[PDB]
């Protein structure tokens, strides 16, 4: 369907009234992306992590 | 044929090898034949998948610690053993003087640090020495 | 007590995938009379 | 039999329900009405023939 | 009606659906063939019964 | 709508997802055969094939695969025992693997008719309803199965382009494979000849080809269309399963008295091996060709195999065994180890004499012990207050010849006790019920099995006759008659019964 | 090629009292044959 | 229609068959009790009490209809020792087969409520909807069981018309059934005082009275009538989730603790009779108390009873056993035979020497053995190229004091092996694990089992209460949020958020 199932409007200001108003996600283009960032970005520094432990550069 | 995966042993261990009857030198035909001694498979640190040697590793049980000193597998006993062997001799160059011809070893088979009884295997292949002399 | 050490699997089937069958028709006639 | 030997029927006592019985009367009360208060006690009365004139006289 | 390739190969082979021959068809062809097959399941029921017993037969191991 | 029983009904009408009903059937028998046989190999043993042979695992499909040229199975071990193994496809899982993947390529096929039908092939060109000739799809059904047959008879049983069957010798020990020669005279009629099988389906085959090359250019007439109803679907499926049940009854009978189709290393002694004691009848010959021939008994009583003394045990006679003794044969003794001889029967004077008894049908036999003639000399004594023919005041001795402890003799008559009754079931032999959890009461073989599921299920068979061929010939009145009829059934109908065209 | 809807299929009406005849059916060869099986 | 897990919402309406709906959970819990006691009464083994005790065998049920006063088995064997005579009705089998016709007739009430409903008793007079009242009900629910409390604490445990509950003597050994005296101080308030339970219910109970004779009478404010929304079925029943949640966290401790509603004969030992070696601390106490009289110690360490020993084994002690090692702690050794007394390890030189070893969250400990201070004398050598602390070097001896194998030394290092490992597990005890098909690995007690299926499902129980809790407060909302809002949630509009006044 067009319509939405679910107002974007009152799902801001309830996290806006839960944390920082300002640490909000107005517009929900700009916040899934950030669901499409933050495991993404994060797991290929974990697979570069064995991958640059595979030449034996540890931990420390 | 029959599924089993035994582990031999090809040692030469202090062969000490008779010879027949009066030779000037080897002529293709003599034949060499005695024992070795053969060594183990154990050889006093291989361990099973639950820590299970004689030589020092963990005495006859980790995991049940009441059904602990019952079980039959733990004497790891190693020996020093003599048996059949055979080795014959065909070619026989001159100049560089190195002498080769077939060979006949009959051994035991393995003892994981002595579960099963040894197995007796026929293994025959080509000697291929090389002879110099004073 | 000795026992055949697999008649508990075998008189456990034998008892419910028929009645079971037997329960999955009955339910359907149920939503047919409602007429839903 | 009589004598001693208590025959099983009960399916606690290791046999079958083709092999259970209410596993009848004893040969040394003979035809004696043997209630339960007649007997001395309840396992004086079980081991010798109770509860099958129990399931007979009311059954009738 | 769904035509496929398969369908353009075998619509000939299913094509007739009641044709039957008049007349007296074969029935006398066909009695005539298999009044011999219960004489031959007759004969084939008593070698095995050992029950006409002809010459180096034995129907009994000793075989090949 | 329908009851329970009444179900595939729905498929009667079309026969679009008619093929697709049977294709889902075939991959579960297909992928029955691959699903039990690799289990079937789970669990084989083949250290030892004389001992404990095939069939002595309670093992029913791996004679069947095995008794038309397959052996090798990747593991180094063939039931032959022909050596040079190199298998390839055709081991035994690789005809097992093959039916897996064919029962998967089965069942893909078996979903693709149920989502697609109207194919253009199932419909009259009279009109648009689903109908399908009967009479020419069995000329040209039948004319595939007789080129396959005339295939298994010449190319495959005959060593053109294939292997041969198993056969062995009488009283088998060298059985192995090589093909067979096709023997066309009266001798291929016995059973037990194997030459027989292969002129089989040459010749039936041939048959089979002549038939449906008449069937499909003929036409049935229509004092039996009308007669036999042979437009209707169910029409096949009555008078099918009539020639299944016929089917039936003879591998009933066939695997059970025994044949060259059905041989003894992978089927076990076929229970008439006692009723005339037929191997019984061997080791006693073979003793006497080497008794006189110029060898001992102890001595002699070694050139006999243990394969010979396998068969003469009650323990591997499929007579004994029960409904509900389920399991292996196995289960039923362990694991044969060892023969340990022939026991010889002696008094205090001599006075030979044997124990010969235990047949079939039989669960205790009394132990008795008797002459040439059949006086007895000895028992085992129900009753010790009125004896006169006990083992101790007779004082019988055992001799143990050959096998595994012999020339062991036994004056002790506490032991005489457990020889009598090992020498009620044929000759003895050594076991270990611990390994396999074995209890002690015996069990039947493969052999026993089939004849069982071939003849109970062949009785369930002719109810389905009677059924569905009261169907075909009533499917008019089935769901109830027409209301009164009173005229058709009162007397006085000229003259012929249930005649509307008449005086009535 | 294409699919269709089927002209067929009626449902199935096993009725309340015939599931108590079902269901005792299957409980008295309950009771016979679990002895048989062990 | 509705979901799958929202089946039972058509209760939530009518409290016609909410009765009955109640009614087969509870016949199907009494169900249970009987149906799973008179299991447990068919494997008992009631020969030896003192080797392997009713814990030992896996036993559920049969500590908590134990722990009352009922110890009349049928058969005469008395669970204490001291079964005088037939019992009378109150036995296992009997309180076992009361709960099979009680849920019997739990049952057969509760087919009744369900094809009679509206019975004039469950509508208001105003109009003809199904509607109960809640907090004039709980007066008279909580006033049954203020009196049933009190009826539990005095005139139950205290002699008056019942027997006692079980008390047994620190280190447990003479436990049996005697009524205890509500001792009402200070006191009272240990657990391990059994005189406070007595004056547990007695004193809860008359507050029980108390609050139930207030609560008939007092209306709830509309303060709280509109806040807790006290006219619907679902909050209240958040709130008994809730409240039986934290009910279930006590028993989950004083079960895995100990108490004295919790003693060890039909318990096994509470896990912390290791971390300080409680047990440990007695027979090693008697045997000094009984070379103080003059004894010497291989006709000392006999006055100690095996019951002692049996306390002092780490496969009693309810921390082994693992998930999935499922059974009796009988299918873990098997069944208990003998003490085979005490070992005592002696050097070449004395220097004696002992092993204290093994705690709790290991599997597998490395044997050591050590001195009276700590330093180090002897081991098993892992690896023999370099020892020079092992038991042949050494050549330590075993005096194996008391028990069935009393005065029997081992001076060959092959066999001190055993008993080193032996001495790790306390004192060692012989088994037979041939007649159960024991393996041979550890199992855990009724305690142990207790307090995993106590805390896990409590776990479970507060995810009810804020579920349930949610719905209460969140009715209206709770089929989706009106379509805009948009003034509510924007920003400096006034005031108040959730205001309409600004
Ligand atoms: C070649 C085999 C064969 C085939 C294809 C059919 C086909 C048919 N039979 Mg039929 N039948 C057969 C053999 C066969 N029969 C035999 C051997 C008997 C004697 C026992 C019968 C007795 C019989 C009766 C009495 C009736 C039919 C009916 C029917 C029709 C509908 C079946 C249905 O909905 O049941 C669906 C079945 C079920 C939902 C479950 C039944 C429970 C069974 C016992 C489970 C089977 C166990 C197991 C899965 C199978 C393994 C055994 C197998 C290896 C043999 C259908 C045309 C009905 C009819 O008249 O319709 C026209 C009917 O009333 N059959
Ligand atoms: C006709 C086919 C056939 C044949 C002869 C056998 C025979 C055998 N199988 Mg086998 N099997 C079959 C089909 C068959 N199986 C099928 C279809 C499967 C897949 C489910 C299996 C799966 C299987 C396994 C997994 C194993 C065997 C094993 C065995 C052997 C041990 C003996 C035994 O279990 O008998 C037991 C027979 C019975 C207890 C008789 C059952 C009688 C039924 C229950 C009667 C039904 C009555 C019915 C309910 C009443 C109708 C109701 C009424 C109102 C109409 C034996 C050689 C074992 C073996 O040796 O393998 C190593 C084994 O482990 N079978
Ligand atoms: C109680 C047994 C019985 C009954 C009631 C029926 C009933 C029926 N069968 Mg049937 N049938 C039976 C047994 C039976 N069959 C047997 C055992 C077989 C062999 C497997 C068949 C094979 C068979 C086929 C192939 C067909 C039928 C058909 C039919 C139907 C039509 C009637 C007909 O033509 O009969 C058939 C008549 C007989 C079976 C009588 C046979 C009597 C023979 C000729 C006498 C031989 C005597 C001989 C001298 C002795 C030799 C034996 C000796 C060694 C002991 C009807 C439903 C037809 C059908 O399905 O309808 C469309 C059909 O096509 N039947
Ligand atoms: C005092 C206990 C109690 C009671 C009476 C209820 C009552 C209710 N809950 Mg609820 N709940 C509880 C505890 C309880 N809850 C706990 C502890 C949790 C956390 C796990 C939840 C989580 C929960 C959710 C998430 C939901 C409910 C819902 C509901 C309502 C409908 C239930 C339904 O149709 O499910 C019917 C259930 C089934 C058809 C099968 C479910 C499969 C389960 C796992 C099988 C249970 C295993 C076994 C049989 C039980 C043994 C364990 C037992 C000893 C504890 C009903 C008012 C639903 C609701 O909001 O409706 C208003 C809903 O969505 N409950
Ligand atoms: C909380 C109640 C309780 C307690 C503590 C125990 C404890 C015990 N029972 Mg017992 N039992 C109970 C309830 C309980 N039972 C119930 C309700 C029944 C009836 C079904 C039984 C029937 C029963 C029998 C028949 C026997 C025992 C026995 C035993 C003892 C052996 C140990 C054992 O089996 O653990 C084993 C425990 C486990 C393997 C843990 C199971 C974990 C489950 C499967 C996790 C479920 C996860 C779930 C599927 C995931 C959710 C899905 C997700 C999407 C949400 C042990 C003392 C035995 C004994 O000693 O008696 C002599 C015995 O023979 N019990
Ligand atoms: C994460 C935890 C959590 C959350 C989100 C909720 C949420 C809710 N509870 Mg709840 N509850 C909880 C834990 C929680 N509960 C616990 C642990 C208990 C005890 C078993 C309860 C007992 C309980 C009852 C009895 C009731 C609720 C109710 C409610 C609902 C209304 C809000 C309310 O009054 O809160 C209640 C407020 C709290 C639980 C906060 C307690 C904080 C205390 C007062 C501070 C004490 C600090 C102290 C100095 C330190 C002592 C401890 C020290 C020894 C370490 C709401 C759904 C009500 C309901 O069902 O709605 C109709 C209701 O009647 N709750
Ligand atoms: C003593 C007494 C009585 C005192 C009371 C009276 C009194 C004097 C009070 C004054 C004291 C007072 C007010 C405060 C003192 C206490 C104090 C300082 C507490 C602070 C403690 C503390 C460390 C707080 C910080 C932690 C916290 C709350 C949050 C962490 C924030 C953070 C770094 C990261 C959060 C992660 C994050 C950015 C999430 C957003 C991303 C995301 C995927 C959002 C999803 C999402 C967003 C949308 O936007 C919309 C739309 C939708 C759809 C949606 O999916
Ligand atoms: C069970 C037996 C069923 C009846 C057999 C049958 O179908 O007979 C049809 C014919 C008669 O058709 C004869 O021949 C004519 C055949 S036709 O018109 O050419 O089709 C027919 O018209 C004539 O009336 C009729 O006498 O039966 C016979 O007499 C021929 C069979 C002779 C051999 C018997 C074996
Ligand atoms: C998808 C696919 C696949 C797969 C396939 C498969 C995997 C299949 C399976 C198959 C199978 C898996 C088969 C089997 C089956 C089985 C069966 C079918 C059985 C049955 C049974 C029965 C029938 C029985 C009966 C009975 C009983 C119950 C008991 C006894 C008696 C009687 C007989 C009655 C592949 C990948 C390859 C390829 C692609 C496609
Ligand atoms: C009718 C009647 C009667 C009867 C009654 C009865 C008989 C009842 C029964 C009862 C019962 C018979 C009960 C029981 C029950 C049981 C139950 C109820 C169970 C349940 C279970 C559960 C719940 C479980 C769960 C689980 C699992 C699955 C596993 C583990 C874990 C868990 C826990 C999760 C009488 C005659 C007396 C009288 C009259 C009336
Ligand atoms: C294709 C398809 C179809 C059809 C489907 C169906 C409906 C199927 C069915 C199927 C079936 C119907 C199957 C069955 C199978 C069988 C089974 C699944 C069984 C198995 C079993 C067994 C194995 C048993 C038992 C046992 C055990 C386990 C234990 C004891 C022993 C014995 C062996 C007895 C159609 C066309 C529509 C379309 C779609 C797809």
């Amino acid at each position: 369907q067009e319509e939405e199932t679910y107002n974007i409007v009152a799902a801001h200001g309830y996290f806006g009234r839960l944390i920082f108003q300002y640490a909000s996600f107005n517009n929900s283009r700009a916040l899934h992306f950030f669901l499409g960032a933050w495991p993404v970005v994060g797991i290929w520094f974990a697979s570069l992590a064995v991958a640059c432990f595979a030449f034996n550069l540890n931990g420390f | 044929g029959g599924e089993q995966v035994p582990f031999l042993f090809t040692i030469k261990g202090l062969v000490a090898t008779s010879q027949p009857g009066l030779t000037s030198i080897n002529t293709s035909t003599d034949f060499s034949g005695d024992f070795n001694v053969p060594s183990y498979r154990g050889s006093t640190f291989l361990d099973p998948k639950a820590r299970g040697l004689a030589s020092g590793y963990d005495n006859a049980v980790a995991l049940p610690a009441t059904a602990d000193e019952e079980d039959y597998v733990n004497a790891n006993v190693k020996l020093a053993d003599t048996k059949f062997k055979a080795g014959h001799i065909s070619l026989q160059v001159a100049k560089v003087d190195g002498e080769t011809g077939e060979i006949a070893g009959i051994f035991e088979s393995e003892q994981p640090s002595d579960n099963d009884l040894g197995a007796k295997e026929a293994v025959e292949v080509k000697i291929r020495g090389a002879f110099y002399a004073r | 007590m000795e026992v055949n050490d697999l008649g508990f699997v075998a008189s456990i089937l034998f008892v419910l995938v028929p009645s079971v069958f037997l329960l999955i028709l009955y339910i359907q006639t149920q939503s047919r009379e409602g007429k839903e | 039999d009589g004598i001693r030997e208590p025959v099983s029927g009960s399916l606690l006592y290791g046999n079958n329900i083709i092999t259970a019985a209410v596993v009848p009367s004893s040969n040394a009360i003979g035809l004696h009405f043997y209630p339960i208060w007649e007997a001395a006690n309840i396992d004086e009365w079980l081991y010798n023939g109770g509860p099958y004139q129990l399931i007979v006289f009311h059954f009738l | 009606a769904q035509r496929t390739w398969l369908g353009d190969r075998l619509r000939p082979l299913n094509s007739e659906y009641g044709k039957v021959a008049p007349g007296w068809g074969t029935t006398p062809l066909m009695g005539v063939f298999m009044g011999l097959f219960f004489v031959f399941l007759l004969i084939i029921l008593q070698i095995y019964n050992s029950s006409l017993i002809l010459e180096n037969v034995s129907v009994d191991w000793a075989n090949l | 709508g329908l009851p329970w029983y009444r179900v595939h009904t729905v498929v009667l009408n079309d026969p679009g997802r008619l093929i697709s009903v049977h294709l889902m059937h075939t991959a579960l028998v297909a992928g029955w055969a691959g699903s039990m046989a690799l289990y079937e190999l789970a669990v084989f043993d083949p250290s030892d094939p004389v001992l404990n042979p095939m069939w002595r695992q309670g093992m029913f499909v791996m004679p069947f695969m095995a008794r038309l040229g397959v052996t090798q199975s990747w593991g180094g071990w063939s039931l032959t025992g022909e050596v040079a193994d190199n298998p390839g496809i055709w081991s035994f899982e690789g005809v097992a693997a093959t039916h897996i993947i064919l029962s998967g390529l089965l069942f893909l096929a078996a979903v693709w008719h149920w989502v697609y039908w109207d194919l253009e092939l199932f419909t009259d060109p009279r009109t648009g309803e689903p109908a399908l000739d009967l009479p020419k799809m069995f000329g040209i059904h039948l004319f595939l199965s007789g080129l396959l047959c005339f295939g298994f008879g010449a190319f495959h049983l005959t060593g053109l382009f294939g292997p041969g069957m198993w056969v062995s010798d009488p009283y088998g020990l060298t059985g192995s494979i090589q093909p067979v020669a096709p023997s066309w005279g009266p001798e291929g009629f016995n059973p037990f000849n194997a030459g027989g099988i292969a002129a089989h389906h040459i010749a039936a085959g041939i048959v089979g080809i002549i038939a449906g090359l008449f069937h499909l250019s003929v036409r049935p007439p229509q004092r039996l269309y009308k007669a036999l109803r042979m437009g209707n679907i169910e029409t096949v499926l009555s008078s099918s399963i009539a020639a299944v049940f016929f089917a039936a009854f003879v591998v009933a009978g066939t695997m059970w008295y025994g044949s060259a189709a059905t041989p003894i290393e992978l089927f076990g002694p076929t229970r008439y091996q006692w009723d005339q004691g037929y191997f019984q009848q061997e080791i006693q010959r073979r003793v006497q060709s080497s008794i006189a021939q110029g060898d001992s008994p102890s001595e002699a009583w070694s050139k006999i195999p243990e394969k010979l003394a396998f068969y003469d045990y009650v323990g591997n006679s499929p007579a004994k065994g029960g409904l509900f003794r389920v399991g292996p044969m196995n289960k039923g003794d362990g694991i044969a180890q060892g023969w340990l001889g022939h026991p010889v029967f002696t008094d205090a004077e001599g006075r030979e004499l044997t124990v010969r008894r235990l047949p079939n049908f039989f669960e205790t036999f009394p132990v008795i012990l008797t002459d040439a003639d059949g006086v007895i000399r000895a028992d085992i004594p129900f009753r010790r207050a009125e004896s006169r023919y006990s083992f101790e005041q007779t004082g019988v001795t055992v001799s143990l010849y050959g096998g595994e402890l012999n020339g062991k003799t036994f004056t002790d008559p506490a032991s005489v006790k457990k020889y009598a009754r090992f020498a009620q079931q044929g000759e003895p032999f050594a076991f270990d019920r611990e390994t396999l959890g074995s209890d002690g009461v015996f069990r039947t073989s493969t052999r026993g099995w089939f004849t069982f599921g071939h003849a109970c299920f062949a009785l369930l068979f002719f109810f389905g006759h009677i059924w569905h061929g009261s169907r075909t010939i009533f499917r008019d009145v089935f769901a109830g008659v027409e209301a009164d009829l009173e005229e058709q059934v009162e007397w006085g109908n000229f003259q012929k019964v249930g005649d509307q065209t008449t005086r009535v | 090629m294409d699919r269709s809807r089927n002209p067929n299929k009626q449902p199935v009406e096993l009725n309340r009292t015939s599931l108590y005849l079902g269901l005792l059916l299957i409980f008295v060869l309950g009771i016979l044959f679990s002895s048989y099986f062990f």
